[PDB]
RNA sequence: UGACCGAUAGUGAACCAGUACCGUGAGGGAAAGGUGAAAAGCACCCCGGAAGGGGAGUGAAAUAGAACCUGAAACCGUGU
RNA sequence: AAGUGAGAAUGCCGGUGUGAGUAGCGAAAGACGGGUGAGAAUCCCGUCCACCGAUUGACUAAGGUUUCCAGAGGAAGGCUCGUCCGCUCUGGGUUAGUCGGGUCCUAAGCUGAGGCCGACAGGCGUAGGCGAUGGAUAACAGGUUGAUAUUCCUGUACCA
C-alpha cells in the first residue's frame, strides 16, 4: 500500500494560503484513519510530519445540464511538517 | 349569483364598444424637432 | 386640504420634504405632495424675514432639528442657512416664492412627476 | 395548529428498517412483493 | 427594413395593416382556500406591422 | 408463423417506468415516438441591450428552421 | 371474415371558451440626495424619521440536507417591478487528547443456549446479551478570514 491512500491534492485559494505556514492539503481514501496518512507522507517524501487534521464531505445535488445526479463524497486530510519542504506545485 | 346562461359572441363585442382608450394632447414643439407633453417639457421638445 | 396617510404620518413626511427643500434647493417628487410643500415651506421663509429670536423659536417647530449640510463643510444646522443666506435673498411681495414644473410620467405606476425648485 | 407526522430520526429506522422487517416472517414477504415489483427503495 | 433593402421614402410612408396573433400559453397554479387550487394562463401575442406608401 | 395491435391501440412501461408525483406505513401509480437523402443546423449585411425579425445563402422544397412529415374542428383576429 | 356505424350514461381523456379586464394581490412609516445601467417608486451608498423592545434580541437541541461564500445572467421563477435574489451557470467552503457522541455502567422494556406449551406457523421463559432521557471520565486569555473556531495560530495548563 502507501500509494493508493493519497490521490491527488487540492490547488485552490486556500491551500496556496496555507503553504506560507506550511499546511499541504490531500485527497485520501474514504477508509483510511488518521495514523495510516502519516506513514505514507513520511515515507513517499520522507519528511518528518508534526500533525494531521481530517474532515468528511457530503456528496452534493447534480445539475439542469445534463440529468438528475449525484457526486462521489470526498475525504481532505491537512498535512503539516516542522522541518521538511514541498513535494508538489 | 351565478350566470344562468352563457354569453354570445355578439352581446360579449356590444359590450366592449366604450372599452378604448382616447388619443393625447400632441402639443407639438415650437422648433426642436420633438414632442412635448401638453402642458409640459422634455429633453428633446425644447418648446 | 389634500391627505395621503395619517394624521402623524403626513405631518412628519410634510416636514420631512420641507427640509430637504431648503438644502437641496431643487427636488422632485409626486403633484400632489408638490402641491401640499409650497404653503408650509413659503410660511418658513416669511418668519427667516422677520430675523427676531420668536420667530426664529417658532421655526423650529418645523424644520429638523440636524441634517448638518456637508455641502458647506462646515456644521451648518439648516436653520442658520436659513436665517441667514435664504433670508439674505429674497425681497419680493410673495417672500419665498417658488415654482413649479411638470413632466412625464412615472414607470412604476402612473402618477405624475413634477419639480420645485426656489426662486 | 400541531399537526400529525412529528419527524424522528431513530424512531424512523425504530418501527420501520431492514434489520426490524428481517426479524418476522410476515414482514419478510413484504420485502419480496416491493422487490419483485422492481421498487427502487426498500425501507 | 424600406430604407436598405428597397430604399424608399420616410417622410412619404403610411402604416397599411397592424394586427396581433395569439400564441402558446404557459399553464400556472394558485393555491386557494380548504385545499383546493385554482389555475392561471400566461398568454403571448405576435405583434405584425406593415408599411407602404399609398399603392400597390 | 398470424383474414393479431400500429402510439387514447399493444404490456402499467416503443422515450427520462415501477420513474415525476401521493401516503407515517402496507401501498397507489402517470404524461411523453416522426426536420432532411446527407447538418449541407441560416457565412455575411440592416433594426434591437438581447429575444426576434427583413434581405442573402444551403436544399427538390425554408408557409421542412429543432413550437421542425401531413395540420381537421372548437376558439381568436385583419381586409372586404 | 368481423374489435363494423355515436348526440345524450351528474360517461373517461385532451384542447379551448363564457363569467371579465371582473374578485383578489395574505405582519413596522417612510422622505430626499448621489451612483449604476438600453430601461429604476422596487438594486447600491448617505443623512433624517419610525417600529419591536421578557422581544420580529442572543445562544444550545430536534428536524431539513448545500438553501452557505465569490464571479457571471435568458428567459422560466418571485401574486407588480428588477440592473436584485433562499432561482439558473462556473469555481469554492466544515481542521478537536480535553466540545457534543461512540467507548465504561445500569432502569422500563426487547431479545434469550439448555427448558416448558402448541395442528404447523409459532407463543412463553432461566443465567446471559442489548438498551439513556440518569451515573463515572481532562481548558482557558487573546489574535486573526469573502466563507471555520474552546477545533487554525499565540501564550499557558490538565488527563491517559
Amino acid at each position: 500500500e502507501a500509494r493508493d491512500i493519497l490521490k491527488r491534492p487540492v490547488i485552490t485559494e486556500k491551500s496556496s494560503e496555507a503553504m506560507a505556514e506550511d499546511k499541504y492539503t490531500f485527497d485520501v481514501d474514504t477508509r483510511v484513519n488518521k495514523t495510516q496518512v502519516k506513514m505514507a507522507v513520511e515515507e513517499i517524501f520522507n519528511v518528518k510530519v508534526a500533525s494531521v487534521n481530517i474532515m468528511n464531505y457530503k456528496p452534493k445535488k447534480k445539475r439542469m445540464g445534463r440529468y438528475q445526479g449525484y457526486t462521489n463524497k470526498r475525504r481532505k486530510a491537512i498535512v503539516t511538517l516542522k522541518e521538511g519542504s514541498i513535494d508538489l506545485f | 349569483a351565478v350566470p344562468k346562461r352563457r354569453t354570445s359572441k355578439t352581446r360579449k363585442n356590444k359590450r366592449r364598444t366604450h372599452f378604448k382608450i382616447s388619443v393625447p394632447g400632441m402639443t407639438e414643439c415650437p422648433n426642436c424637432g420633438e414632442y412635448k407633453l401638453s402642458h409640459r417639457v422634455c429633453k428633446n421638445c425644447g418648446s | 386640504r389634500k391627505l395621503g396617510r395619517t394624521s402623524d404620518q403626513r405631518k412628519a413626511m410634510l416636514r420631512d420634504l420641507a427640509t430637504s427643500l431648503i438644502i437641496s434647493e431643487r427636488i422632485e417628487t409626486t403633484e400632489a405632495r408638490a402641491k401640499e410643500v409650497r404653503s408650509v415651506v413659503e410660511k418658513l421663509i416669511t418668519l427667516g424675514k422677520k430675523g427676531d429670536l420668536a420667530s426664529r423659536r417658532n421655526a423650529a417647530k418645523t424644520l429638523r432639528n440636524v441634517e448638518i449640510l456637508n455641502e458647506d463643510e462646515t456644521t451648518q444646522t439648516a436653520l442658520q442657512k436659513l436665517f441667514g443666506e435664504i433670508a439674505e435673498r429674497y425681497t419680493e411681495r410673495q417672500g419665498g416664492y417658488t415654482r413649479i414644473l411638470k413632466q412625464g410620467p412615472r414607470r412604476g405606476d402612473g402618477a405624475e412627476s413634477v419639480i420645485i425648485e426656489l426662486v | 395548529v400541531k399537526r400529525t407526522y412529528q419527524p424522528n430520526k431513530r424512531k424512523h429506522s425504530k418501527v420501520h428498517g431492514f434489520r426490524k422487517r428481517m426479524s418476522t416472517k410476515n414482514g419478510r414477504k413484504v420485502l419480496a412483493r416491493r422487490r419483485r415489483k422492481g421498487r427502487k427503495v426498500l425501507s | 427594413n424600406a430604407e436598405h433593402n428597397y430604399d424608399m421614402n420616410t417622410d412619404e410612408l403610411v402604416v397599411k395593416e397592424a394586427y396581433a396573433n395569439e400564441g402558446p400559453t404557459l399553464k400556472r397554479f394558485r393555491p386557494r382556500a380548504q385545499g383546493r387550487a385554482s389555475a392561471i394562463n400566461k398568454r403571448t401575442s405576435h405583434i405584425t406591422i406593415v408599411v407602404s406608401d399609398g399603392k400597390e
